[PDB]
RNA sequence: GGAUAGUGGCCUACCAUGGUUUCAACGGGUAACGGGGAAUAAGGGUUCGAUUCCGGAGAGGGAGCCUGAGAAACGGCUACCACAUCCAAGGAAGGCAGCAGGCGCGCAAAUUACCCAAUCCUAAUUCAGGGAGGUAGUGACAAUAAAUAACGAUACAGGGUCUUGUAAUUGGAAUGAGUACAAUGUAAAUACCUUAACGAGGAACAAUUGGAGGGCAAGUCUGGUGCCAGCAGCCGCGGUAAUUCCAGCUCCAAUAGCGUAUAUUAAAGUUGUUGCAGUUAAAAAGCUCGUAGUUGAACUUUGGGCCCGGUU
RNA sequence: GGUGAAAUUCUUGGAUUUAUUGAAGACUAACUACUGCGAAAGCAUUUGCCAAGGACGUUUUCAUUAAUCAAGAACGAAAGUUAGGGGAUCGAAGAUGAUCAGAUACCGUCGUAGUCUUAACCAUAAACUAUGCCGACUAGGGAUCGGGUGGUGUUUUUUUAAUGACCCACUCGGCACCUUACGAGAAAUCAAAGUCUUUGGGUUCUGGGGGGAGUAUGGUCGCAAGGCUGAAACUUAAAGAAUUGACGGAAGGGCGCCCUUUGUACC
């Protein structure tokens, strides 16, 4: 039983089964429909470089307030506009429009730590620096 | 209470209630 | 919402049977500043 | 169970545990065989041969007495038909339904059980070409059939 | 249809040895469903088995001495090189070194020990401890 | 028959009407050179292989060709095509996917160094030539080994006359990181191995990177800040969808390394051949027939005796 | 007539109602069951004709002829489409009324298509046992349907023989049921959903978290309605089985307060 074809000479039915179900997984999928290639802001890279369009104070509530805010950049290669959580707090005062950011992915959400609606990308490092010598007061941003 | 109506995708009488109330694809070489 | 949800979930392991070190000023904070 | 049906019956003979010489025969061999081969001149096929030699005569069962089984012995005097019986039979109720069908035209169950027996019909005819009794092809078709039967 | 009679033979024994029976009706017969009940009987796993000779196939009445845990077929018969026969035997025995898988190979049907002491591999047909 | 080095629809004339395909032809996609191999260790598998070896193709795109044993060669030619150089305006010269290096593209990658001394190749040939190759510089790709301290005495705390812990207490020892006579090393140098001499009293010659409700190891820590139609009254308390608002102390892990992003693998039995599930959690075609596919009852030399020699 | 109430409605040419008779088309109550048949949808008056099936019985015949099944084929509830026929009832659409706090009592009357049949189309349902098909074994019991076997068993012949019907025992094949857990399961529960981490009898189909979405596109079938096949970007940490209770304006008692029974989301 066991609803498979188990005959010794049955393996061209178990191929082209198994070739469909495999169609009908996730990673699977994505990996030969490549749209890491087509259809993702980055281009399938793990990093990227993008210029500063703006930034939007997307607030957590009014008056009484958790400061965590967001700028809007636009990338290089793909022009693609997206979104970039710029990491703690003073920073803003740093990075401004037009300085040529160095994005990465996010990673996990849970409880706290960052539950952006819709943000999975962090500056890495803002006018080909850092920001963590950059917050840490180890090298200074230079002027343009 | 009643058990709710289980299926996948939504059945057409209710795609009836909820509703009433092109080009081709690419294929780059 | 941090402390709401730390001290609604560290309940419920109360009643599972298992140990939870007792709350004081210095659980629901960033314990590590972000970058 | 049934070939095209959801019946499992096993209403059948049961061949006894013996393989010779049935005691209160002590009759013959060869008047057996003058009988059936009589009987085959009437024109009867070996099943009704059979059941008439068990009805009348004492004969148990042919393979038995004679040693020889009923249709090897028509085909020894050259009585045996063009078609076996088994697929004159089946064209022979393929022909009376699907007459029915040409006086009822509305009659679906007919049709089905026409079906059903059309594919009989054919599984037999594939069975038969393959151990070479009919010709190679024998093509059983709708219309000659009924000149084929009578 | 009874595409393989070892299979309802070893699933009749396996439930009326788990049930408690005593003695096993089994039909049809074989020579293969004979030779692996010889098996079973020089390992000592089963009792006394007696062929009831109709013309058809045949019946076995097998005697059960308890002493049974658990036999089964494998199928389809896989053919099965020496080299890779330990892996079958750690594929589904409790033990290694009691337990017995079956092979039939071109010098019988014989469990897996023996078979290593033949030099001799073949088919996998079925298990038994 | 022509042609080829040679068989051959490789090409031509004539004459047949054939060849491939559900065992998936033909067409399309490939961010596809193929393989030896690599990562992942219960087995089976999943993923990768542009890349130190082997085979193929190409020198900006096509085509043609000379010489020659060998080329459809490009550090050879001719022509067109796309770039693009020098000017005396008539004409001439070009091909870095060789080595260095520059521009550009980017998340993403080194010196316009030395030498034929090693490995080998070419030639008329021990001799010449070789950015083939070797050496060095840049180099936290990856990988191996292990310095940042060790021993007493004192005074206490102990386990309590034998054994540990603390101290703005004290003592001499030991040595490499570095500085370098020299010599080895090398084509010549740098570096390693060796070593005359100098080189340790802590801000010395100072180790970082992540974390501290649970996963999952370590706070019944400290201080400051914005607010309150709540208490008090100018001292303050408490609360503060502050998702802690900011800093410090202490502790845990790993450690010359540590974290992050992406991709992939394992734990995953969420691809299930080993090894999933389908009454109600996703999932049994409305039902039957039927072609290819898969699968398919039992039965034919068994048993017994003989010897011999091989292994424990 | 109609509703909780009214109105539209018909009526002194007599409405409603009683009786006699006729005409039409549709459907076969009670018998009707935890019963039967059919591959399923489905099938309920009598008789006749035509063909077909299953089970049982068989000391009949062939000797593997089989099981499951992409392609392909037949049928397929209701609804719906094109001509013809028929049009009694019910009745989408439509016309008209009261719209009276509440309809907890959102309706009344008329009424086209349809409902029925012929000749053609469409191929979907909670098409459901939400349980593919074939084969094997595993537990006690009582009923019931069809066939068969045995009874110096019962009853009806008009003389007690056949048959019919009933009773007892057995057997084959069914539709169903009560208990159990040897076993299984997340639980409700299961003689199969058992013989499964001690995992392999044969074989088709389907599923891989929820939305987007059965959408878009392509192809194909269809006169139409629509059917078959059917993604992605993006987004999200969520979305079956039981018990247990606050809550009660659930009620019933007592002597404003207590005690018992009581059911526990969509818009």
């Amino acid at each position: 039983g066991k609803g498979k074809p188990r005959g010794l000479n049955s393996a061209r039915k178990l191929r082209v089964h198994r070739r469909n179900n495999r169609w009908a997984e996730n990673n699977y999928k994505k990996r030969l429909l490549g749209t890491a290639f087509k259809s993702s802001p980055f281009g399938g890279s793990s990093h990227a470089k993008g210029i500063v369009l703006e930034k939007l104070g997307i607030e957590s509530k009014q008056p009484n307030s958790a400061i965590r805010k967001c700028v809007r950049v636009q990338l290089i290669k793909n022009g693609k506009k997206v979104t970039a959580f710029v990491p703690n707090d003073g920073c803003l005062n740093f990075v401004d429009e037009n300085d040529e950011v160095l994005l990465a992915g996010f990673g996990r959400k849970g409880k706290a730590k960052g539950d952006i609606p819709g943000v999975r990308f962090k500056v890495v490092k803002v006018s080909g620096v850092s920001l963590l010598a950059l917050w840490k007061e180890k090298k200074e941003k230079p002027r343009s | 209470g009643h058990k709710s109506y289980k299926s996948k995708h939504a059945s057409k009488g209710a795609l009836k209630r909820l509703y009433k109330g092109g080009k081709p694809d690419k294929q780059v070489s | 919402s941090a402390k709401s949800f730390i001290l609604r979930k560290k309940e419920l392991m109360k009643r599972r049977g298992r140990k939870v070190a007792k709350d004081s000023k210095f659980t629901g904070r960033k314990r590590r500043h972000r970058f | 169970g049934r070939m095209h049906s959801a019946g499992k019956g096993i209403s059948s003979s049961a061949i006894p545990y013996s393989r010779n010489a049935p005691a209160w025969f002590k009759l013959s061999s060869e008047s057996v065989i003058e009988q059936i081969v009589k009987y085959a001149r009437k024109g009867l096929t070996p099943s009704q041969i059979g059941v008439l030699l068990r009805d009348a005569h004492g004969v148990t069962q042919a393979r038995v007495i004679t040693g020889n089984k009923i249709m090897r012995i028509l085909k020894s005097n050259g009585l045996a038909p063009e078609i076996p019986e088994d697929l004159y039979y089946l064209i022979k109720k393929a022909v009376s339904v699907r007459k029915h069908l040409e006086r009822n035209r509305k009659d679906k169950d007919a049709k089905f059980r026409l079906i059903l027996i059309e594919s009989r019909i054919h599984r037999l005819a594939r069975y038969y070409r393959t151990v070479a009794v009919l010709p190679p092809n024998w093509k059983y078709e709708s219309a000659t059939a009924s000149a084929l039967v009578n | 249809t009874r595409s393989s009679v070892l299979a309802d033979a070893l699933n009749a024994i396996n439930n009326a040895e788990k049930t408690g029976k005593r003695q096993v009706l089994i039909r049809p017969s074989s020579k293969v469903i004979i030779k692996f009940l010889q098996v079973m009987q020089k390992h000592g796993y089963i009792g006394e088995f007696e062929y009831i000779d109709d013309h058809r196939s045949g019946k076995i009445v097998v005697q059960l001495n308890g002493r049974l845990n658990k036999c089964g077929v494998i199928s389809p018969r896989f053919n099965v090189k020496i080299g890779d026969i330990e892996k079958w035997t750690a594929n589904l025995l409790p033990a290694r070194q009691f337990g017995y898988v079956i092979l039939t190979t071109s010098a019988g049907i014989m469990d897996h020990e023996e078979a290593r002491r033949k030099h001799v591999s073949g088919k996998i047909l079925g298990f038994v401890y």
